[PDB]
């Protein structure tokens, strides 16, 4: 096993490095331009090719193949850390969600002194402030598999499949993080979701409610919540 | 159970159905198939499986919080605060039921003096055989035989039973067969009305 910090640094340098490919016949900083577009709302998802990474390090590619989800999360965090560096201007036009993000960051700067102790529960969830998605492209060397032969040995791996579509679900919003407001305080509570079903909270974990022992009760909000687009697909063999 | 009448239907709408509740003496009346007026109250009764999605609900005003090992999680927290789902339905309680439009001795006693006068005036007229034919079917031309047959079927015969356990019919059945457009459904509609 390897420490995640070293590989995170390697991911950051890989994102900062490549200059090679250009369509018009030149040498163009592709990932830098992608990141600059990502800084504002000019691109809301990023796709990473695992063929380009293979030039410098194949062990990274293998570890990504066998442990894909952890590496997806690491890539997301690395890109989020890189985003402030490439930012050059404020948003020309922004929507409701950006308004929440800006307001929350502004009051975080207003309140939190650099020296005061902050509880691990007092931080913002990572994915709430984030607004970009990362996806992977299958290796060209990797051979597409067959629906019949994917089994327990393939659970958790990265695979590529070819099939025929038979059933598609209509688009409906899916919850990512739920936002709660206390009955007797101005604090905000965040509940991440990683289950098909979840149980909404009741009492307020905010520090003021704890100190006063007021017993304030939480309420859901839909505006503050984060939602994603979700679809369900059915595939069959050739 | 009661239903909204046809005359109150708007465009392209199915009649509305409502539940009526009778208590004590008013329980007797309002048999099935009737067309009646009700007078009473409109009252709200709770329901169970109305809300597939969370809605309005009750709770307690006491500012009570949990303790370690007894934290107010989902089920225990909901049971501790006495949370109930506010679901409701509309139910009508009736205190007066009447016919919309209103044992020979009983029938005679029910009728007033003027109604009995009219009945007696009708009774001793031979033209009762003729005038009843024209009254029920003013617009249909001819076919007086069918009118007489329908009137005879309406009045009907007398049922009897024998000593061997058999029974004898007392009713009359009528069939009409004809060429198209010979007012064949008009008789059916007039008898229905
Ligand atoms: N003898 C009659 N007198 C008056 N109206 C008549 C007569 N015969 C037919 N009609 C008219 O013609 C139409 C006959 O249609 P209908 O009785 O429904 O035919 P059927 O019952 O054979 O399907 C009615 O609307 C009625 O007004
Ligand atoms: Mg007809
Ligand atoms: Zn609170």
């Amino acid at each position: 096993l390897k420490d995640y910090a070293l590989e995170k640094e390697k991911v950051k340098k890989f994102l900062q490095e490549f200059y090679q490919d250009d369509e018009l016949g030149k040498k163009q900083f592709k990932y830098g331009n992608q990141l600059v577009r990502l800084a504002h709302r000019e691109q809301v998802a990023l796709y990473v090719d695992l063929d380009d990474v293979a030039e410098d390090d194949p062990e990274l590619v293998d570890s990504i193949c066998e442990n894909a989800r952890r590496y997806a999360k690491l890539f997301a965090d690395a890109v989020q850390e890189l985003l402030p560096q490439y930012k050059e201007r404020e948003v020309v036009n922004k929507d409701v969600l950006d308004v929440y993000i800006e307001h929350r960051l502004m009051m975080e700067q207003r309140s939190r002194d650099p020296g005061m102790v902050r509880s691990p529960q007092n931080q913002y969830p990572a994915e709430l402030m984030r607004r970009f998605e990362l996806y992977f492209q299958g290796p060209s060397s990797n051979k597409p598999r067959v629906i019949r032969e994917v089994r327990a040995d393939s659970v958790g791996k990265l695979v590529t499949v070819r099939g025929i579509v038979t059933r598609v679900s209509e688009v409906k919003p899916k919850m990512v993080v739920a936002t709660y407001t206390c009955d007797q305080c101005g604090a905000e509570t965040y509940q991440p979701i990683q289950s098909p079903t979840f149980m909404p909270l009741i009492m307020c974990p905010s520090q003021e409610c704890q100190t006063n022992r007021s017993g304030g009760r939480l309420y859901l909000q839909t505006r503050g919540s984060r939602f994603i687009k979700f679809q369900e697909m059915k595939m069959q063999e050739h | 159970r009661i239903q909204e009448t046809q005359a109150e239907l708007p465009r392209g709408s199915i009649p509305r159905s409502l539940e009526v509740i009778l208590r004590a003496e008013a329980v007797e009346s309002a048999q099935a198939g009737d067309k009646c007026d009700f007078t009473g109250t409109l009252i709200v009764v709770p329901d169970v499986s109305k809300l597939s999605t969370p809605g309005a609900r009750a709770e307690t005003n006491s500012r009570v919080s949990g303790v370690d090992g007894y934290e107010t999680e989902g089920i225990r927290g909901l049971r501790a605060l006495g949370v109930r789902d506010l679901s409701y339905r509309l139910v009508f309680l009736a205190c007066c039921v009447a016919p919309t439009n209103p044992t020979a001795e009983s029938i005679k006693n029910q009728m007033t003096v003027k109604e009995w006068e009219k009945v007696f005036e009708m009774s001793q007229d031979k033209n009762l055989y003729h005038n009843l034919c024209t009254s029920l079917f003013p617009t249909i031309h001819g076919n007086d035989e069918v009118k007489r047959g329908v009137l005879l079927m309406l009045f009907g015969g007398v049922p009897k039973t024998t000593g061997e356990g058999t029974s004898l019919r007392g009713d009359i059945n009528v069939c009409i067969v004809g060429d198209p457009s010979t007012a064949k459904s008009q008789f059916l509609k007039h008898v229905e009305e």
